[PDB]
């Protein structure tokens, strides 16, 4: 029932502005007070302020003023949030929700990852991992699929087109220098391997790109 | 302005017991709320009002408490119950959040398996040389990571990531990845990644030789 | 505050024939003025209010046109004709001026020459290993470049810059260049660059190996 | 305002002799301030009101001078003197300094000890490539560092930090450093650090090879 | 005749400000408009401003104030542009134009190129690039010149100091983080190489370098 | 007696402030004017301003104006200075100073270091040198410990913890794009090397290192 659907990421350079939207849906909006929360890595999550139009009240946390400016749109149907300074500080998920009165939260929105960085939109590289020179010990084999040097999040990564899923540990993508390093690993038996074809799939829709990387032996 | 400081902050807990997770505030407050999200979804409200639970909560959450020491009870703890709990105020706007309990599941102990790799030709084109270290499915989540050039320990241009607790083998995996030039590469020949985990005191070492 | 739209961005045409370039205004204007621009040199005026010659300007140029849609026409293409061509409008304050055509002169079909390097020993000693393909004398300016290390295609770290249209034969050429640590280049041994130009679908390839 | 410079900025005196700083300004100046500071120690007043000294001061420092030319003279050079000298100004708010005399203590002419070393195998693990050259006990400070690749000159990604003057045996040491990626290492072979000094025209030779 | 003169190239940090000249000769400077236009590299041309000396008039266009302050000294001789607030945005060629009345322009100054980087003034390399160990194929023997990493442009790279200059391809620097990288190709027959000596030569005005790098076989 | 304390080094990111110090003792804090000086590598020292409490009067240079402002905490006991600006600019020793009416200093505070980066607290390498294959030339053998890639200052690089020390030439550090890199050499005797046990031992503060690297023959 109750949906408050937001754009996936945004991202803007230091300096410049946001405008983040949440398109409600469910229930009837003008009723229910609207409440948006900041949250970061290992920092927990920081209420930032609430409207509610009716009876038009904007609250805002002293210490996010004015790097938030609250509106409404009412017809459509939205409701807004412009962060104003923009800073390596605001990289954050934003999320939207939905309360009865002050100050507790019913349903939340599905949340806006906003990057905040002066670094450009990069095409991806994706590196073939080959197990050591010789065999491997046991009979089950290891492969590897890294992803080195990309802007921005995400990329998906499969294995054999989809064909490949069970034993697959992707690993997250962290931050080095404005790009991105990205690696998962496969455990499969030596029965399959290099008896049958094995190829990592990689795909990036900020920049076009669509890379099939075939793992040969040493 | 009240600080709200939620204890333990990882909960390690069985399938099938008591699980009973505290929030402390600084003063006096009134209402308590509670908030479960997990991991690669939003949250959502579980208790409202200190004790009230919210609609399409399953019958084993409960809460309690006063003034400035409040809990959240589980009665039995399920496996769809693994995620981050948060604490919630007002009464003293703001209005902030707790540091987090994040509930994790508990797993028989689990010995890490270990995966060196060498770096690809293709990088070694561009200037570059990786070197990637595979530790995969160990419990519990804490471990030590140490890499060796030729005996000697390396500190600096070491990636380290971590993967959620999993949903099946309820198991925990890291990436760890030292990143060298070309130049630092071909100076040295034997490079080792050591696994320092609880359930052993002896290494887990994986290592190869560059001319080889 | 008009928005001139010039067609079409890239021209070809081969000496002796007439041109005819065209520039597109958003709504009613009442003059035109078009400038000429030739490479590592400063713009200058050709025609004035739609149809009048700048002094200096020779006579094969010439202009019409109303409202939205305004032409130049070259009766005859000289060599000396191979530049850049903009639009510019008023009455709308700004002020404002077209994309560029880009009159580019033509030649016969040329085939791209490769010459694969090796990164130099001096640069190795600092660590970096930058492998540079050079692609000489080829007509038209497309084409398509791809790194290959071992097999495997290498898309970060590429350098491509392109010359502009030569005064003698009328080729272009283009140098490529990957960066790569030493760590990156030591660790795979073969290095190719393709080259694939509308001239043949067939690739021309230039590769060496690293141990040898 | 007044612009003070002191003349000469670097000085070499042999102990027991006559030294004379001096120091000019760029309009008449009433009175004159001088200041010692000794490497890796605060600062502190010698001279006040162009020819009082202050408390602590050693009886063998004087000043004078009137107007635009101001001096201070050491009638005996000891080993504790060899320290910056510095001008000070007033009535003209600011209330600047001088560039600053660095008095630097003589010593017989020493020859460069030179040694020269591959880069580590930890740091080639990484993708770097550092390779350092040791530059021991000269004299004079003033030395020309050259890095040659296989006889072809490097320039860039060159780093060169000197010491200050030695207390026991008052000889300079400087360390030249040029970074390099693995690429750019295992490209070339031959590695050469050369030191062009006062004391011989000859060139202080020290190399090595990669593949050995 | 009709001759505007202005300076080669300015190169200022981001923050700071710059004041651009003209030297106008060959007509009398009080009579006629005085325009100011500037050219991105693949973005075209962005009229910015005019004045007129007379009767004093001086216009802007609405996106480019208050970036730019238009002035004019009259003794000497100049028109002069102070460019405020200096972005990454704002590197580009900017050149003067004169012109009878609005709007529009009959001659056009040298052009000064303006780079604002965060980057300092640093020294180039040079590399020497030579063929395959052996031979190479056909007649004509390819040998090429690599600098990398300097700050900031042009570079002067001649061919036996002057006495090489035919089938030479010499290629326009790109930006990489800071630092330019440029190369060029020489093709000759096999007759000359390495009976005799090539050696390139680059010469760098900002660092005061002069380096001659002698290409030897493998 | 007259002692201007002051704390070692603050580290602050461009923008934000600083908030400077000088606990004075050893006379009458209210009697002596209090100047403050900043010095810059090779650039000499720069004067700031001066206070005195008494009579309270505030000094400053044109040229620092309103990049700091001064006060004096009297109870307690310190004269305070806070930079508002930063940049890299700012990136210099400053000086506490006592005086006996203007302008000239009697006393020098210890000075802190200010160091204006937008760098992170980074953890040491630590490398060992080894001499060529084989032997070293003459009688005496000689030694180094490479350490790269640290941020901030200092770092206390003691050789065989603390037995070795004569011979021992430690290179001041430079610094390469928000780390920095320090080398030291050591010369001893053949019959020293390797026959006994040479080690290099590198603490640092900030990050809570402690390495003990061996010098091994190649």
């Amino acid at each position: 029932q109750v949906q408050l659907q937001q754009p996936g990421a945004e991202l803007v350079r230091p300096g410049s502005s946001v405008k983040l939207s949440c398109k409600a849906s469910g229930y009837t909006f003008t009723s229910k007070w609207m409440h948006w929360v900041k949250q970061r890595p290992i920092q927990g999550l920081e209420w930032i302020g609430n409207i509610d139009p009716s009876d038009s009240e904007t609250h805002y946390n002293q210490k996010f003023k004015d790097k938030a400016t609250l509106t409404v749109d009412k017809s459509s149907s939205t409701a807004y949030m412009q962060l104003s300074s923009l800073t390596s500080e605001d990289s954050a998920v934003y999320y939207c929700a939905r309360g009865v009165t002050r100050g507790y939260f019913d349903v939340w929105g599905t949340g806006t990852t906003v990057t905040v960085s002066s670094a450009k939109t990069t095409a991806p590289s994706v590196y073939p991992l080959a197990p050591v020179c010789g065999g491997t010990t046991g009979s089950s084999v290891t492969l590897g699929c890294l992803v080195k040097g990309y802007f921005p999040e995400p990329v998906t990564l499969t294995w054999n087109s989809g064909s490949l899923s069970s034993g697959v540990h992707t690993f997250p993508a962290l931050l080095q220098s404005g790009l991105y390093t990205l690696s998962s690993s496969v455990t499969v038996t030596s029965n399959t391997w290099p008896s049958q074809t094995i190829t990592c799939n990689v795909a990036h829709p900020a920049s076009s790109t669509k890379v099939d990387k075939k793992i040969e032996p040493r | 302005q009240i600080v709200l400081t939620q204890s333990p902050a990882i909960m390690s807990a069985s399938p099938g017991e008591k699980v009973t997770m505290t929030c402390s505030a600084s003063s006096s407050v009134t209402y308590m709320y509670w908030y479960q999200q997990k991991p690669g979804s939003s949250p959502r409200l579980l208790i409202y009002d200190t004790s009230n639970l919210a609609s399409g909560v399953p019958v084993r959450f409960s809460g309690s408490g006063s003034g400035t020491s409040y809990s959240l009870t589980i009665s039995r703890m399920e496996a769809e119950d693994a995620a981050t709990y948060y604490c919630q105020q007002r009464t003293n706007y703001p209005l902030t959040f707790g540091a987090g309990t994040k509930l994790e599941l508990k797993r028989a102990d689990a010995a890490p398996t270990v995966s060196i790799f060498p770096p690809s030709s293709e990088q070694l084109t561009s200037g570059g040389a990786s070197v990637v270290c595979f530790l995969n499915n160990f419990y519990p989540k804490d471990i030590n990571v140490k890499w060796k050039i030729d005996g000697s320990e390396r500190q600096n241009g070491v990636l380290n990531s971590w993967t959620d607790q999993d949903s099946k083998d309820s198991t925990y995996s890291m990436s760890s990845t030292l990143t060298l030039t070309k130049d630092e590469y071909e100076r040295h020949n034997s490079y080792t990644c050591e696994a320092t985990h609880k359930t052993s005191t002896s290494p887990i070492v994986k290592s190869f030789n560059r001319n080889e």
